[PDB]
RNA sequence: GAACUUGAGUGCAGAAGAGGAGAGUGGAAUUCCACGUGUAGCGGUGAAAUGCGUAGAGAUGUGGAGGAACACCAGUGGCGAAGGCGACUCUCUGGUCUGUAACUGACGCUGAGGAGCGAAAGCGUGGGGAGCGAACAGGAUUAGAUACCCUGGUAGUCCACGCCGUAAACGAUGAGUGCUAAGUGUUAGGGGGUUUCCGCCCCUUAGUGCUGCAGCUAACGCAUUAAGCACUCCGCCUGGGGAGU
């Protein structure tokens, strides 16, 4: 994830000027991470040490979403819809 | 990560202790400071600071040794755990070390000794042995 | 010993360096080990890359003879 | 990104052949979107060792900016030309 | 329900690393092939023999073919969850550590069942095959020798895909968190103290070793990397065989 993609991620999806800590910045950069992460293994297909990080952003995204469905459903929500999530 | 604050306290008191340290600085809470409060009305601390911050504050305890440098703390028990929690009647409240040692019961009327919960006929959750 | 690297202020070795790397490879091509020229621990393997790029390239010796 | 080019080219040719040789392989680089910074010339030194019966060769080093396909195409070329004898690319 | 920032995470600034996958490249050495020089043994053992050699071996020089592994560096050194990872270059890519306090504000821990990974041997299909080498053959040894030793040598070791899912898979030590003397090496950072520096000294994190209080242990030993003091969750044990049947 090269630096100019990821400041347009977090700015597009901040819910203020200065956020960068908020649920729905984080599973914006886990979420294009783990497309990202995705493509290299489609080729590198036996890269079981990669692969296993891509886990643990599948278990962060995760705990992140239903961290904001628990707090607020209305803004988890919203971010499924412009992120195309399925959950 | 931490799941029993008072548990936690405790243990830095008896650790503390079996070194014959002087002070020791714990993390704050109500219901730590009540327990804290509790031991030196009842003679087992010298004193007791509560040092405010931005955080949840300091509890600053000054432990008490007789003559000989003699331990007045001798053991500390949590009773009520995270896994497994002890509510006591009002006749079933303990006696510690065959009344030699307190037992600290949080009751509706606040926390209290085992001695003071038993003459107001409360009950409640058992916290701690301490003798 | 001291490192001569730290010493003199030597941020960046740099395999083109000969006459420099030549001070770290024994008689026969031996790469020195650090124990015998005092240096430190993260110069030692900056510079063993660098003798492993010129033996590559032919600015070192493998085997002297 | 910064790269640095160093190749080696056989010592059985001409100056004119070897100007041949730099514009070709320089020009690749270009090609590919890159910018070359620097491109000192060691000149003929003596190899530490004979590579394909050649104790010689004239020693180049080109520094580069580019992108991955910009460097990989020259190894490639860099590899079946038969003047170019050895070279080296490394991130700076 | 509303707040808070220490836990946890994000941003920003740095650091090291045999972490992984893919594609290339390089030097040594063994074997084989060709040729020059050259002659009678070479090889092997406790001692021998089998074996190879006048059909020119072994030794020696030049070149070439091919496969496997990466001397020195190299270090109770590094990285990884574990298995494991060590020639160089490039492509893709995971994690950890340090500082910062810009941001979110408990979002965390554990985790039956489940999913994925998992040395070596082994299996299926197809490649590859130098060295090594189960099986096997021969020579010895021996009372015998279905072995140790010697000369050969198949599968295999290697590669692609798939399967297998077991190890003394070990630290014979589950994961998380906090607390509880010191001394001393060593790895990657940060801050400072006299400075161009070098460096010495001081402090601080996070790993990795040794010694060693308190405490623990049947003892041996562990001891801020606990086997100490605590709390949460999971797994497992209940005499030895029968039987991991």
């Amino acid at each position: 994830i090269t630096q100019e993609r990821k400041n347009q991620l977090i700015n597009e999806f901040k819910t203020h000027e200065s956020d960068t800590g908020s649920p729905e910045v984080q599973i914006a950069i886990l979420t294009d991470s783990i497309n990202n992460l995705n493509e290299h293994l489609r080729t590198h297909k036996k890269d079981h040490h990669s692969r296993r990080g891509l886990l643990k952003m599948v278990g962060k995204r995760r705990n992140l979403l239903t961290y904001l469905r628990n707090k607020d459903v209305t803004r988890y929500r919203e971010l499924i819809n412009k992120l195309g999530l399925r959950r | 990560v931490m799941t029993d604050p008072i548990a936690d306290m405790l243990t830095r008191i008896r650790n503390a202790n079996m070194v014959r340290h002087e002070k020791l600085e714990i993390p704050a809470s109500k219901l730590k400071r009540e327990i804290a409060e509790i031991l030196k009305r009842e003679g087992f601390i010298r004193d007791v600071e509560f040092v405010e911050d931005s955080k949840q504050g300091i509890i600053r305890v000054f432990l008490k040794y007789g003559q000989n440098n003699e331990r007045v703390i001798t053991g500390l028990k949590r009773i009520s755990k995270p896994g497994l929690r002890v509510y006591a009647k009002s006749n079933e409240v303990p006696r510690v070390l065959n009344g030699l040692g307190i037992a600290i019961i949080s009751t509706s009327q606040g926390v209290l000794t085992d001695k003071e919960a038993r003459a107001k006929q409360a009950g409640g959750e058992v916290l701690a042995y301490v003798w | 010993k001291v490192c001569y690297f730290t010493s003199n202020g030597i941020t960046h070795i740099d395999y083109k360096d000969v006459d420099l790397l030549k001070k770290f490879v024994s008689e026969r091509g031996k790469i020195l080990p650090r124990r015998v020229t005092g240096t430190n621990a993260k110069y030692q393997r900056k510079l063993t890359a660098a003798i492993k790029r010129a033996r590559q390239m032919a600015l070192l010796p493998y085997v002297s003879g | 990104r910064k790269y640095e080019v160093m190749y080696i080219i056989r010592p059985n040719i001409d100056e004119e052949s070897k100007k041949a040789v730099i514009e070709r392989f320089n020009n690749v680089l270009t090609s590919n979107g890159a910018e070359i910074t620097g491109t000192k010339d060691w000149g003929k030194r003596r190899l530490a060792y004979e590579i394909n019966d050649f104790r010689d060769g004239f020693y180049q080093i080109v520094n580069v900016q580019s992108d991955a396909a910009a460097v990989q195409e020259f190894d490639r070329l860099a590899k079946i030309s038969d003047d170019i004898i050895r070279h080296i690319v490394v991130k700076e």
